[PDB]
RNA sequence: UGGCUCUGCCAACGCUACGGCUUGGCGGGCUUAGGUGGUCACGGUUCUGUCCUGCUUCGGCGAACACGUUACACGGUUCGGCAAAACGUCGAUUACUGAAAAUGGAAAGGCGGGGCCGACUU
RNA sequence: GUGCCCAUCACCU
RNA sequence: GGGGCAGGCUGGG
């Protein structure tokens, strides 16, 4: 969309300072944690173009998936990575964007 | 090994057991709907079966029972990949503490004899004690006949162990006549219950020119009105001590030939049975009448192993001079 | 409950796999970031399943999870340098299977 | 006991996969001893050889056809890599032995395919 | 048509990848998946142009939707800068020419 | 037709070689350009596997992005780029490989 | 595994927010088992050739072409010597210990050859 | 489906 | 007369 990516711009610029603090040892995860919050915008935008709510929900999904990347950061990782703090500022930021996904989700299911 | 054996179901639940198991079950099987459903999870099967052996609380799944006639019109009781795999558990504890007791002219279903290491004693033993005669006997229905309770007194004079013992039940259970053919298990304690008549040539009348192929007990002799005794106590022994009857006996000079596990063997010849030539002859005449002359190769490559034993040179040459195929 | 249970008990397969997978060396790092991706993106397969209740997508789940098996299978093969040992696999199975099951009545429920 | 079940149980998934677990098994190291350089065909050769038993395993359990033609393009795809690592890549990557061998045991995960293609077709 | 496109659209290619190459190691995840944005997006007006769903020359306008957040996300990405507000300025003209060729071509076809 | 692809194995067998050559430095186009080159031939496979159009002209974006790849690696800097002459004796294979998809396309369209 | 979100140094595609970054060299760190087959433990009827129809200890074994049913020659299917040991087996889940053999537990001995030792061959 | 052998197939000691 | 072999023909498959 417009507002939505916007909107989860915070996330990132909240989350990738947290994304380059893990160490090199969790580098894979790393790259697969930024892959899904900076590949997060790539689903909003095309969802912003594609209208068909098959694009929104695969948006909802990674949303769904950066807040299980949250929980992994935060304890799965060895060095819990996102500290318990983080993921719950981190969660407020993508509970906004996930805010924005549902009124768009329900704008789009009117019919 | 001790003759107690009073631990085993220690050693059958060692993963490092049920891994073994586990690798001989498989074996072969890497295509069934039993392996590739049991390959899925198969460390945390082994995991809940171990733990089923280990507790007491392995029970042995219903036998899908099926039947083939291209051998012998059988009765064929499959297990689940789970209960072979049991069975193979047992019989990597058990069976090396039966087979071991197992006197050595016993060639069934032991490691290291075989149909060919008997086939092999018989012809032997046939050239050496130059046999004038010799007693073929052969056990009616065999395993439908294994008493299953005095094995359970050959199973249970050596397993000691009072879970293996359980496990050996519940895998085989101790009333009946009827050990399942198509079971590992079943195979063994055969070999086991026969072995009593083994004890009852070799200990007991004191023959030592004998060998026991499961069911099929040859036993060369020099008298041919000795070797009817032999066979009178044998058959006495077999139906009073095991429930067996004898089908089939015959003493007959070493002249007949000994029809003994495929083969009709001689002092100095081995030639194999007519049925297995008629039925290789078919196999390899249909193979070519189908244009399927490249997996006749592989099968005369077996039928050259079932025969580089027997006397087959002029079979070979004959069925080279039919058809052309490399024989050997 | 359903996809929020389904995920805190794969989160349990990740947080054994996770530290199996970060150690397969970089020899088999395509074979790690293949698995890490098998691993930490079955999450995904389990939130999209409980964003739709189609139950291609709860059996999209089970095919994650039996790629997931099939990762454990072929990285205890890996004979060069080596990882999931035949124990790691045993635990991780053990953990597959409890996700397993739970979405075999997750299936079930669905159908 | 009673084996751990996964859902969705196909036979020919099951069964293609532990046959291709075959190709795998013969292929992953001779895709691994690819050098340095050759490395991104290597690693597009190990992706393409691990992960077709995603494609295998998704088309068992969505028994949707199309996964199954997508198994098959994927089998031709390493059937590709064969030709590729062996005529294509320089050093060697694979002897002709080995693309003979490898063709063999993806032949008969071709078969499997092909069969279970044609059961769902039906 | 595609040609066009693509031709002003390595404009874009040819300012960014330089500027997408000197995004710094840290920041070589984003580096690594801007430059298959930069560098792929190519395809995505590729595929637009030899074929026709429309869906296509969306895609392709995601891509670049996507192309201008990388600007965006790469200028202040952090102390390791990637993109001054300046290469995102000079880009980010370059995209919207091949974004005014995409919204010509989208019309075109609506 | 199937000669696309034994058409295609010579210009992978021509820009192949080229494409291990770019450094490390052009390594994120270098694997792009690889995954085009070496990944066209699954987009031929599936075209026919199906002799969809679709497919068909999915192969024709996929020669077409190589086309590009050619050029933007004759424009890569350094003693590192595509030398004018490979670019131009490889859009001769690809064009070989362009002329049969367009047949086969031709052929597909009118039936 | 053409790594490193990794450093020191030196350069220059370059990019700089002028700090650097990028990139390149240059050191250091981190990096037998299995598979697949195939042997051994579908018939029914008349017809046309083709051969057998023998044996029996009465259980059965055959035969009818593997045709010298046999590579008419042996497989380590060898020959001796032993049988102490170990193994097996009975003794024995006995004696013994201990309330109880209870997932302890012998042995003397008896029987084997499976074992042993040579020879010759493998 | 069970075992015993045979062949062939990979793969290094 | 019976019997085996290889072909007739019909089932199984």
């Amino acid at each position: 969309q417009m507002l939505i990516v916007e909107r989860y711009e915070r996330v990132i610029s909240y989350l990738y300072p947290i994304a380059q603090s893990i160490p090199r040892k969790h580098g894979v995860a790393r790259e697969m944690f930024l892959k899904c919050l900076l590949g997060q915008v790539e689903l909003f935008i095309v969802a912003g173009k594609s209208n068909q709510v098959s694009k929104l929900y695969a948006a909802d999904a990674g949303l769904a998936m950066l807040r299980f990347w949250l929980r992994f950061l935060a304890g799965i990782q060895k060095p819990h990575a996102m500290t318990p703090h983080q993921v719950e500022t981190a969660q407020v930021l993508i509970a906004e964007v996930g805010r924005i996904l549902g009124s768009w989700i329900a704008r789009v299911n009117r019919k | 090994m001790g003759k107690r054996h009073r631990n085993l179901i220690d050693q059958i639940t060692t993963w490092e057991n049920l891994l073994d198991a586990y690798r001989k079950t498989s074996h072969g099987k890497r295509r069934t709907w039993g392996y590739l459903e049991f390959k899925e999870y198969d460390l945390a099967n082994l995991l809940a079966l171990q733990a089923e052996l280990k507790a007491g609380n392995y029970e042995r799944g219903p036998y899908r029972e099926f039947l083939v006639y291209e051998p012998k019109p059988r009765l064929i009781s499959a297990l689940e990949f789970k209960d072979r795999l049991v069975q193979h558990a047992l019989c990597n504890i058990v069976a090396p503490i039966f087979e071991a007791g197992l006197l050595p002219y016993t060639y069934a279903c032991r490691p290291d004899k075989g149909t060919h290491a008997g086939v092999c004693h018989v012809q032997a033993e046939l050239r050496r004690t130059r046999a004038t005669h010799f007693l073929k006997s052969d056990f009616s229905k065999f395993f439908p006949s294994i008493d299953r309770a005095a094995l359970y007194a050959m199973i249970d004079k050596k397993i000691h162990c009072a879970a293996t013992r359980r496990l050996l039940r519940v895998v085989l259970p101790d009333e009946g006549v009827g050990i399942p053919i198509g079971s590992l298990t079943s195979q063994l304690f055969a070999n086991v219950y026969g072995g009593a008549v083994d004890r009852l040539l070799h200990d007991e009348l004191k023959q030592r020119h004998w060998a026991r192929y499961m069911d099929d007990i040859v036993v060369l002799g020099d008298d041919p009105e000795e070797l009817r005794a032999v066979f009178y106590r044998l058959r006495d022994f077999a139906s009073e001590r095991l429930g067996l009857k004898i089908s089939h006996w015959q003493v007959a000079p070493v002249s007949r030939g000994i029809n003994f596990l495929g083969y009709r063997i001689w002092p100095t010849h081995k030639l194999l049975r007519k049925s297995s030539v008629k039925r290789a002859k078919r196999k390899v005449a249909n193979f070519i009448k189908h244009g399927e002359d490249e997996s006749l190769q592989r099968f005369l490559a077996s039928w050259s192993g079932h025969a580089q034993w027997a006397d087959t040179h002029n079979l070979f040459t004959w069925m080279e001079e039919q058809y052309g195929i490399a024989c050997h």
